């Protein structure tokens, strides 16, 4: 549904 | 199919791309060269004619598409990705498009495959939980372009049959604004500038402007973008719009029966009152028009933005019988003159 | 069933000016799926893969290698870039995505898949910075890759299940090119210089070809470029193109029986007329061509912009039996030659 991608 | 003919059609509703109307000419022409009497050649291989369409927003894209829809006799379709969903998600799936062609061929195999097929927004399916309308679109389309025998439901189903028209022999144009696409041509073509006395020193826009910079453009620059080589190798050809002239914005406003003078004009006509636009009124427009770097569809903006004053204050004014639009008028500082 | 005599000559058909490149695949392809056939019914067991890497210049003819041997070979090929490539879970990709673009190729492979290739382009690209996610770190993760493993991948992508794929079997190509190489293998084996007076300028840049040197490659010199030793022997053959030659593209457009030159011959034979290119009109292309240090890529660029002109006037033209180009034709000075 909701995608929570991040990167540092 | 003529050139020389389907070019007059197409300048009647489209003006200011000279030399896109050629490219369309030729390799429309010789798509179907190939499906009447062609692959008989003694030379194998031959390569499939594609269109691969790019130019800015309001370049009337979709205007050529819809012309060519009506002067061609087969059928025509207006299937974009924006909600393109693939692996039959609750979105929509690639198939459709196949479906919607037949709709429009009235179940006519023999008929669909001499189809074209055009998509706009392709921009948008750029690869970057899960993706759904990212790099996965370009799959799914890959194996529609370089050329495979699907299955559709003739119906949609009442038995589990299924059609098995070709796709190699059906065209497709793929085209959209693409956003972005000058600063990484930039870099090739500006290669540096010079610092000394003879190198010459570029001033702030002389050749980085949008016109001039995509007829350059290479394979190997929409790579970059995020697009897929494969799918870029399958469409050696490109077209390549202007972005507007000043001579077309007047144009626009008078030779076409859409145009937005006229269509104030019946809006007052019904009042019982009558409307004018001088021709120094319509080229100062096009200045302002073209600074604010929208096209056509941006002129509404400019019209409606002088004639605020001039539709607000029109109903409780008396005894105007027809309003004169001076060139002043665009500016701002002097209103509309009225006449008794 | 094939050998590497008759391989190398469908090969030569559509590639020339590389003869070591041939012989380097043939022999890998050839033993690669030997391999297959016999499995591992012979008393060795387990019998080790042998990987392709190669190294040569910018459109110098890697990718139509693995292309046309997909089409003899027929076995599914896919194409795919290693810029985008990022380390283990970050905003621009991860390695699970090449798995799955193979299986695409039929959408349904359990003993079929293995079998297949593979290609990657722009390795330099990932080359340990030495001041991360763009260098060395990219490179560790291929290692379990290349060396045989087996990852999860949904069929079609829907089940509640995955399915299991080798990857020891799968061969893998990894080409790309390798600039400024020439100078640290021209210190270590050929000699010192460039930059002092007895020393050796660079003088001939396009006089000489630097693929000599290349010849004497070693995976020594590969640490120096940045790649790591591990990486390299999982690669043990090596396959180096030389340059391109002037005189080459004149024959890459009469020799090979998929040329440019024989495409529009055939388009008009349908049509009933003769088609004609003079040797004169084909060395003005090769300047060109290496005037924008793009190689054969950006051929047709040349060919389409010139005759534009002619291909949409031809349908309308009459009693037009020849058409004769001049090199004058080509810088755009002059109009192509008809006869009646
Ligand atoms: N070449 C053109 N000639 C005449 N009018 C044009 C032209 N291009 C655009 N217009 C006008 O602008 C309106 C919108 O044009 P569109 O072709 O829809 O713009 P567009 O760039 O194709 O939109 P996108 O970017 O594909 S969503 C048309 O209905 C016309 O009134
Ligand atoms: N011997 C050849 N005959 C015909 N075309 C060639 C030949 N060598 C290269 N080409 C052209 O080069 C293009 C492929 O370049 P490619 O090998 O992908 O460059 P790179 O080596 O940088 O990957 C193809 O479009 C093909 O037409």
């Amino acid at each position: 549904x909701x995608x929570x991608r991040x990167x540092x | 199919p003529t050139p020389h003919e389907i070019r007059n059609h197409l300048d009647d509703y489209v003006i200011g791309q000279e030399q896109a109307k050629k490219v369309l000419a030729v390799a429309v022409y010789n798509h179907y060269k190939r499906l009447r009497n062609g692959d008989t050649s003694n030379g194998v291989e031959l390569g499939k004619s594609n269109i691969l369409l790019i130019g800015p927003t309001g370049s009337g894209k979709t205007l050529l598409a819809e012309t060519l829809a009506r002067l061609l006799d087969v059928p025509f379709t207006m299937a974009d990705a924006t909600t393109l969903t693939e692996a039959g998600y609750v979105g929509e799936d690639v198939e459709n498009i196949i479906q919607k062609l037949l709709q429009k061929s009235d179940y006519d195999v023999q008929k669909a495959q001499r189809g074209i097929v055009y998509i706009d927004q392709i921009d948008k399916i750029s690869r970057k939980t899960r993706d759904v309308s990212g790099e996965g679109v370009q799959q799914a389309l890959l194996k529609l372009i370089e050329g495979t025998v699907a299955a559709v439901p003739p119906q949609g189903g009442r038995q589990q049959e299924f059609l098995q028209v070709d796709t190699s022999k059906i065209l497709f144009i793929c085209g959209g604004a693409f956003a972005g696409l000058d600063k990484v041509i930039s870099h090739r073509v500006e290669t540096g500038s010079g610092i000394g006395f003879g190198a010459t020193v570029k001033a702030k826009s002389d050749k980085a402007s949008e016109g001039e910079l995509l007829a350059q453009v290479e394979p190997e620059d929409l790579i970059k973008f995020g697009l897929i080589p494969e799918f870029i190798g399958r469409l050696p050809v490109v077209a390549t719009l202007n972005e507007l002239s000043e001579e077309a914005l007047i144009q626009i406003l008078k030779e076409p029966k859409n145009a937005l003078t006229k269509q104030y004009q019946a809006l007052f006509n019904l009042e019982g009152v009558d409307l004018e636009f001088r021709d120094e009124a319509l080229d100062a427009i096009a200045k302002k028009a073209m600074a604010r770097k929208t096209g056509a569809r941006g002129l509404r903006s400019i019209v409606e933005a002088a004639l605020l004053d001039t539709m607000y204050d029109l109903p409780s004014m008396e005894d105007v019988e027809k309003v004169v639009i001076d060139e002043s008028v665009i500016d701002g500082q002097s209103e509309p003159l009225l006449i008794y």
